[PDB]
């Protein structure tokens, strides 16, 4: 069984409009830890109680080099906890905040990284539906670490759709901005906005106000800068379609169409899964709590049977 | 620029 007490809260990494995220040392190991607290009342009240078991079930049936591991997860009398392999490295946000823009060649491994790890999503029924540079992080080699499976949907093979109006504001599909439902085409639209970032140094889509920037994802169209390779156009303006059955990605194979795209030609998809590939920018921490990676605005800051939770309480084999 | 994004569910 896991306790509160046998970690050692060092400092926060990260804070959301639900849950912090605390760098932890396991007192009896020394290995150091990501733990995202969640408190149970406002999960409650806010009727997520699915969405955060669902987060618990991909968190813990989840393998993959790409995605972060769960080590722990469990539950006291008001508090959630999960314990996550660390990401030493930070958000891709803060690193493409600090370079404004990535090369394309950069922007490449990393894009390749994130097709690999929802492949193995969308493979093994999971729809991961929050794409975002927040989202995507960097471990202490360079490699890409998808965390926070906080909206992601199970049992959704082939065709199956989802009704859940959800996701982040300025990575919104234009499907998911209309009524009904929508397809697992989602999270490629989402890599395609990442990789839009990455490249051209801004968002597609933006405005302050949310009533007018989901009127530029359902109406606006998408511009390129002049300099922009034309594999690098045609892979944005693919992963940018607006139909998500026009989307590269969105037809029956899935993965695949984006795999087999031009931009990714000079890449092989098994040298990709077993880290073969050397990482365009390493980490240069000193020690593993070294969060020279992540915002001051969070790292400066000092941090001080009804109600149970089901298919919680989990410990790693591996 | 662009500043801190958040998620939301309906
Ligand atoms: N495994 C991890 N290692 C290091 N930092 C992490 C890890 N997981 C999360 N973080 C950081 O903590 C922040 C918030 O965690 P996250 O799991 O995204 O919370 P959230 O409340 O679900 N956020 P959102 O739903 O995107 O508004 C992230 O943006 C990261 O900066
Ligand atoms: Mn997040
Ligand atoms: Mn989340």
């Amino acid at each position: 069984k896991v306790t509160m007490n046998d970690f050692d809260y060092l400092k926060l990494l990260g804070k959301g409009t639900f849950g912090k995220v605390i760098l932890v040392r396991e007192k009896a190991t020394g290995r150091y830890y990501a733990m995202k607290i969640l408190r149970k009342e406002v999960i409650i009240a806010k009727d997520e109680v699915a969405h955060t078991v669902t987060e618990s079930r991909v968190l813990q049936n989840t393998r993959h080099p790409f995605l972060t591991a769960l080590k722990y997860a469990f539950q006291t009398h008001d508090r959630l906890c999960f314990v996550m392999e660390y990401a030493n490295g930070g958000e891709l946000f803060f690193h493409l905040s600090r370079e404004r823009v990535f090369t394309e060649e950069r922007a490449r491994f990393y894009g390749a990284e994130i097709v690999s790890a929802l492949e193995y999503l969308h493979s093994r029924d999971v729809v991961y539906r929050d794409i975002k540079l927040e989202n995507l992080m960097l471990d202490k080699d360079g490699h890409i670490k998808i965390t926070d499976f906080g909206l992601c949907k199970e049992g959704i093979s082939d065709g199956a759709t989802m009704k859940t109006f959800c996701g982040t504001p300025e990575y919104l599909a234009p499907e998911v901005l209309e009524d009904n439902d929508y397809g697992r085409a989602v999270d490629w639209w989402g890599l395609g906005v990442v990789m839009y970032e990455m490249m051209c140094g801004r968002l597609p889509f933006y405005n302050q106000d949310h009533e007018r920037l989901f009127e530029l994802i359902l109406m606006e169209e998408i511009r390129f800068p002049r300099t922009l390779s034309p594999e690098a156009k045609s892979l944005l303006a693919g992963l940018l379609k607006k139909d998500p059955k026009q989307r590269l990605g969105g037809g029956p194979s899935d993965a695949k169409e984006v795999m087999e795209h031009r931009f990714f030609l000079s890449i092989n998809w098994q040298d990709v899964v077993q880290k073969k590939l050397l990482p365009p920018f390493k980490p240069q921490v000193t020690s593993e709590v070294d969060t020279r990676y992540f915002d001051d605005e969070f790292t400066a800051q000092s941090i001080t049977q009804r109600t149970h939770f089901p298919q919680f309480d989990y410990s790693a084999s591996i | 620029g662009r500043p801190r994004t958040t998620s939301f569910a309906e």
